């Protein structure tokens, strides 16, 4: 579609659990430009595109946000 | 204010309850400002949510925009036809079913079209509701089957019999005058027999109160009934001798009525007696002196009348024949001469 | 009020409460971290 | 081998799992293109068409036989994925033509029927094909004089193709012929009813023949009664057709016929009565009572094959005229007819099965032959019959094969029925498939879920949405997409403000069964049910209290109102409903004195119907959690004494919970403590106890000062292993200790 849909917008929508409030062309553009997928059949409905976008976003997310609020031995650190 | 706010209407239109869209359309149509851009949106919403929507609201929405946009009203009625038929069949209270049949008959008559099953159900219900039927209710119910070309012979005969020439104090003024016109027009549209007595008593009771121009329409019906019902002939005589026509002879209220009267009078052969001559001659002279060219329906009616008069060899009055020739040249000048 | 209301289905143990919130993160004001001097 | 499969599919028969594997048979080239087309047709119903078939049909397409065109259009109309929509522009209805004036008329009829299939949930070529076919049909039928021929071509063009000018011409021609025999008159009535059309002179010409037939059948009664079967059959056919056409002019004849039959039911032929009863269903005639079935109790063995069809169609009508004896005799008759040749259409058999199933437990179990017949010829069954079967399969027990064969065609049946039928079928399958809850019922459900969330913009009814959600909830299909989308599609102003005491309780229960509370939507739901609360029927308070309590909503006014309403109506709730309604309040922690006081009396009085004592101890625990005094009136005492008397069905969890209740509440009542000790001993006797339960029973025994040496002895080693904290020592310290002691 156009340039208003960016990584920040999709990330916010994903974190608020409201990804389905988007049109099919928007999701297709996001997958074809941001996620850099090979090609998408211009026939898939909302569910397949949403699942693909969601899996790609979760797989490439590797910055842990949780902080362990517990004590644990066997951990070696040199700080 | 409405003109300024209207462009916002098309933006927030598909979020309105039907019970408020009714008042929206009433306000927009009472000032002739309503446009055909939000009407289609409201119609789409109503036809989409026809599964569960109060029938009163659907009837109101179908009736309100029937005058200007008929197709949307037709689609709205077709969306809830089956539910309306089931409601009009299974219901018990007389008042609500009476109001429903009257309103649906009015909608069908206004739109000049009607579904088959709904008309059948309305027919049987109107048969079951015979006692509470006011004369205007019967008039409108029979009018609905007119302007729609739907035949219910049992309904026609039964309602004509149940009319029974029962008038308020037997001196009805207008409660069965338009009803009389509807009756004769319907029985002429779907020709039948056995109604001679009802027809003649109704004509006798209505000619005294038929001062309206609808009498002319009745005349047409009467001549259109002369082919198969000879017994109507005296009533036409009464219709040719009523006080309203005596008053109309002096001044022609409507020239279209003058043309239709001339056609009916010619087809009835009423150009022989001296009274008939004294009636026709003012009309022909008025048509000759009528300013401007005749209207399309009007010029067609006078063309048919003059063709019939030329085919009518009974016209022996030389002054009348000369006047007919004058109308001939006047119509030719309207047509190019 | 149909469908054997007197036979409640066995409720699976793998059900944790979930909430749906819309517009929590979206907005021009809540767009980027800020700083002051 | 694909031709046999294609023909058997067109016959409406069911596939077998071996046939698909046989027709796969390495579907590569070196076969005619029509074979590829029919393989595509066969595979369209069973999932999406494979990509290899698509590419092979797009590549090898050079010339197409008329049967190939029929297969192509069938595959295009039946495919849900739209895989045939491309390459459908390549062959737009064969815009090159060469089909008309080149194929037999029967192929044109096949075209007409295949075009009647509903479209899946750029088109001007369709209009071009429609007008070309209209012209071709006009040309062929212009120069032929054969009444059944035109009648069947009118049946063909019955689909919405023209502006009814062709049917007008056909009616004008048949009226102009002027020779109207009874058979031709009946077939013309069939065409005019099928086309849903009205013509005046045709009715005028038709009336005298039917008047003569009705007069003869009236004379056929007592007096001048020379029995003739064909006359009665023709009269029955006319009555059947008029029963649904409802002609405004053919009404005096039917009224006279029914009036004649009603007052002189002495020896009229058996074939007549089913048709006159079907006609009596129309026009709201209650005189059909004490007529149908009154004479037709056990003599229905002589009915013809056609008679049984309208008999079934009548019985599946108003239930008031369906009795146990009538249903049993009907089932016997239909199974006898299946045993012989000339088998009835599957519609009649399926309707008889529905009639049997509606009765429920008053009858036994349907024959396996009827179930086998229904399983076969599955696709010949109409959508309404499918909905009836799905709605009725849950009202009787001992049905497992029919239900398993019932949820097998739903993925292929998605596009062939309206949304209301979808919701009704999904809810109807939500009671027996949950009893199944097998893995084979997952994938199907999964597929259905996807479809429902794709075309979710066509659902404009609250009741349909809520019933569909409840059906999906009673299937162990918990997701996030479906509920998220349908909690927003239901929040529209037009979609909302149309719910009334239903689709709110169903929706609330469906939401609370999967824990997907939506805040603002639930707020509006609570406000609505607070506004109109005094008029909620039973079996709906139970459906909303559980749903609103499983999502952890702590409201005071709403719970107060619901508790008061439930306390007012107590006799309607059965035993298990009482237990669940107590546990629902008990789970959160809210308290209501009136509800518990009024509701424990019924569970005390109907104590003997409990399955065992475990439910009793569960009720006692849930009552404790609600902050209700357990030392209250003798109803709790009766429950405790009943548990004591049958204290052999208790288990570890029940003993633990009861011990917790006694320890917390300080209940001195000893006989239940003695029973607990003895049952703990017996449970340990078969090594089916847990150390925590032993610890709890020892704890309560120690607190209440009861010796019970037998329980103290054998449970000591089990109870001490959980409470005694042991320091892990190395072997050197172990040997030092050995030296010490």
């Amino acid at each position: 579609d156009f340039s208003h849909i960016t990584r920040n917008t999709v990330w916010g929508l994903w974190n608020e659990g409201n990804l389905f409030s988007l049109s099919v062309p928007e999701l297709a553009f996001f997958l074809q430009e941001h996620c850099r997928v090979a090609n998408v059949d211009p026939r898939a409905k909302k569910s397949a595109l949403v699942r693909q976008v969601e899996e790609i976003l979760s797989a490439e997310q590797q910055a842990s946000a949780t902080v362990p609020q517990e004590d644990n031995p066997h951990a070696i650190v040199v700080t | 204010i409405v003109g300024i706010l209207l462009p916002r209407l098309r933006e927030v239109a598909p979020e309105l309850i039907a019970r408020e869209a009714v008042h929206i359309l009433r306000l927009l149509c009472s000032i002739q400002m309503a446009d055909a851009q939000l009407v289609k949106v409201v119609t789409e919403t109503v036809v989409a949510t026809a599964a569960d929507v109060p029938l009163r609201d659907a009837r109101q929405c179908a009736f309100i925009l029937s005058e200007t946009f008929p197709e949307e009203a037709q689609r709205i009625l077709g969306a809830v036809e089956h539910r309306l038929c089931d409601d009009i069949d299974m219901n018990a209270d007389a008042n609500e079913v009476k109001t429903t049949i009257l309103d649906v008959c009015r909608v069908v008559s206004a739109t000049c079209k009607g579904p088959r099953r709904l008309l059948n159900s309305v027919a049987r219900r109107s048969m079951e509701l015979l006692p509470q039927l006011t004369p205007l209710d019967v008039a409108f119910v029979l009018k609905a089957f007119h302007l729609s070309s739907y035949r219910h012979l049992r309904l026609l005969r039964v309602l004509s019999s149940s009319l029974a020439a029962s008038f308020p104090t037997s001196n009805v003024t207008k409660e069965h005058g338009l009803a009389a016109s509807i009756v004769v027009q319907s029985l002429a549209h779907f020709y039948l027999s056995g109604c001679e007595e009802v027809v003649v008593t109704l004509v006798n009771a209505s000619v005294n109160v038929l001062e309206g121009l609808n009498l002319a329409l009745t005349l047409l019906a009467c001549v259109r009934l002369r082919c198969v019902s000879p017994g109507v002939d005296p009533a036409v005589d009464a219709l040719c001798s009523g006080a309203p026509m005596r008053r109309y002879v002096h001044n022609a209220h409507s020239m279209q009525v003058t043309s239709r009267i001339l056609y009916g009078l010619a087809h009835a052969g009423r150009c022989r007696s001296d009274e008939e001559v004294a009636i026709v001659l003012p009309l022909l002279k008025s048509v000759v002196r009528t300013p401007g060219a005749l209207r399309d329906d009007c010029r067609g009616f006078l063309l048919d009348a003059v063709t019939a008069l030329g085919a009518d060899g009974e016209c022996s009055n030389d002054a009348l024949q000369e006047q007919v020739r004058k109308v001939y040249e006047r119509l030719s000048q309207d047509g190019g001469k | 009020g149909y469908g054997r209301w007197n036979q409640a289905s066995v409720m699976q143990p793998e059900t944790l409460l979930d909430l749906s919130q819309a517009g929590f993160y979206e907005g021009a004001a809540n767009m980027v971290p800020k700083a002051f001097q | 081998t694909t031709s046999r499969a294609y023909s058997m599919l067109l016959l409406g028969q069911r596939l077998s799992e071996d046939i698909m594997f046989d027709v796969v048979q390495e579907q590569s080239e070196t076969i005619p293109v029509d074979v590829a087309a029919q393989a595509a047709c066969l595979f369209a119903e069973k999932g999406d068409i494979p990509e290899g078939v698509i590419l092979r049909l797009s590549a090898e397409l050079e010339h197409i036989s008329p049967q190939g065109v029929t297969a192509f259009v069938r595959a295009a109309r039946r495919d849900s994925s739209g895989a045939l929509l491309p390459h459908y522009a390549a062959v737009l209805n064969r815009f090159t033509e060469r089909d008309l004036c080149d194929t037999p008329l029967e192929t044109l009829l096949q075209m007409c029927e295949v075009f009647a299939l509903p479209a899946p949930r750029i088109n001007e070529s369709q209009s071009k094909f429609q007008k070309a076919l209209i012209v071709r049909l006009f040309s062929v039928i212009q120069g032929s004089r054969d009444v059944p021929f035109l009648c069947k071509v009118a049946k063909a063009v019955r689909a919405f193709d023209a502006n009814d000018e062709l049917i007008q011409f056909v009616c004008s021609s048949i009226c102009a012929q002027g020779a109207l025999s009874e058979c031709e008159a009946l077939i013309a009535f069939d065409m005019i009813r099928c086309c849903d059309f009205v013509y005046e002179p045709l009715l005028d010409a038709m009336e005298p023949v039917f008047r003569r037939l009705v007069e003869s059948v009236s004379a056929m009664l007592e007096g001048k009664s020379t029995i003739n079967d064909v006359e009665v059959r023709r009269c029955a056919c006319f009555a059947t057709l008029q029963s649904e056409f409802d002609c405004p002019d053919f009404e005096t004849l039917a009224s006279l016929l029914v009036h004649t039959v009603e007052k002189n039911v002495t020896g009229c032929p058996v074939e007549l009565i089913p048709s006159v009863g079907l006609l009596c269903v129309r026009t709201r005639r209650t005189s059909a009572l004490y007529i149908v079935g009154n004479k037709l109790e056990g003599n229905m063995q002589q009915l013809s094959d056609d008679a049984i069809g309208e008999l079934a169609r009548l019985l599946v009508g108003t239930e008031n005229l369906a009795t146990k004896e009538l249903a049993v005799e009907f089932q016997s008759v239909v199974v006898s007819r299946l045993l012989r040749q000339q088998s009835l259409p599957p519609d009649v058999v399926a309707l008889s099965a529905v009639v049997w199933l509606r009765q429920g437990d008053k009858v036994g179990t349907i024959d396996e032959r009827s179930v086998d017949y229904i399983i076969k010829w599955m696709y010949a069954i109409g959508s309404s019959v499918y909905t009836d079967l799905c709605l009725a399969v849950h009202l009787s027990a001992s049905v497992e094969s029919l239900s398993n064969a019932l949820i097998d065609d739903l993925p292929r049946r998605l596009e062939l029925l309206t949304t209301n039928e979808m919701a009704n079928a999904i809810f109807g399958l939500g009671e027996v498939s949950d009893m199944g809850a097998r893995l084979s019922h997952q994938l199907v459900a999964e597929r259905c879920s996807d479809y429902v969330v794709d075309h979710s913009q066509e659902f404009w009814s609250g009741k349909v949405i809520a019933r569909l959600l409840y059906g999906f909830s009673r299937m162990h299909c918990t997701k996030r997409s479906l509920y998220n989308v349908f909690a927003t599609r239901l929040a529209h102003r037009p979609v909302f403000s149309l719910l009334d005491q239903e689709a709110i309780s169903f929706a609330i229960a469906a939401f609370g069964r999967v824990k997907y509370l939506d805040k603002k939507l639930f707020d509006r739901f609570t406000r609505w049910i607070l506004d109109h609360s005094k008029d909620l029927n039973a079996a709906e308070l139970l459906l909303t209290i559980r749903g609103v309590s499983r999502v952890m909503l702590l409201n005071d006014q709403l719970y107060d109102d619901l508790g008061s309403k439930a306390a007012e109506k107590v006799k309607e709730f059965p035993i298990e409903s009482q237990c669940v309604l107590l546990s629902s309040f008990g789970s959160l922690g809210v308290e209501h004195e009136r509800l518990a006081s009024r509701m424990v009396s019924s569970i005390a009085e109907n104590r003997e119907e409990l399955t065992d004592a475990t439910k009793a101890v569960d009720v006692i625990t849930s009552l404790w959690s609600m902050n209700y005094d357990v030392e209250d009136d003798k109803h709790v005492a009766q429950l405790a004494d009943w548990v004591v008397q049958r204290a052999e069905e208790l288990t570890d969890e029940s003993i633990g919970k009861l011990c917790l209740v006694l320890s917390d509440t300080n209940w001195r009542h000893v006989p239940l403590v003695r029973a607990i000790a003895e049952q703990s001993v017996r449970l340990q006797g078969q090594q089916s106890i847990s150390p925590k339960c032993c610890r709890e029973v020892l704890d309560v025994l120690g607190t209440f000062m009861i010796h019970h040496q037998g329980a103290r002895e054998n449970l000591s080693a089990l109870g001490r292993s959980i409470s005694k904290e042991r320091i892990q020592l190395s072997e050197e310290e172990e040997q030092h200790l050995q030296l010490l002691l």
